[PDB]
């Protein structure tokens, strides 16, 4: 605030109040295998090279 | 306003000085305070460019 001379209106106190908020943005990416590298992973058949 | 060379350039400083409000799409002339005076070099010179 600036003090006034003569003749000219002297400024009020003010008081300013403000609120800001958040967003949402999920993302995704899938992956997908198939059901014989499932079966190769656990299972070892026989053993040969 | 025909007054001696430096009483002349003196009130050209503090009198000369018209105001317009800057509020409105048309010219209104303003009181003193409410915003500050303009300065027209016209006024001393008494001439239109």
């Amino acid at each position: 605030r600036v003090a006034s001379g003569a003749g000219l209106p002297t400024s009020r106190q003010t008081t300013i109040m403000v609120t800001k908020y958040s967003e949402k943005s999920p993302i995704t990416i899938p992956f997908e295998l198939s059901a014989a590298c499932l079966t190769y992973l656990r299972e070892t058949f026989e053993g040969t090279i | 306003a025909n007054k001696t060379l430096f009483k002349t350039i003196d009130e050209y400083l503090l009198r000369a000085k018209d105001c317009i409000r800057g509020d409105t799409d048309t010219q209104y002339v303003c009181v003193e305070g409410t915003e500050q005076l303009i300065e027209n070099p016209c006024r001393l010179t008494q001439e239109a460019l």
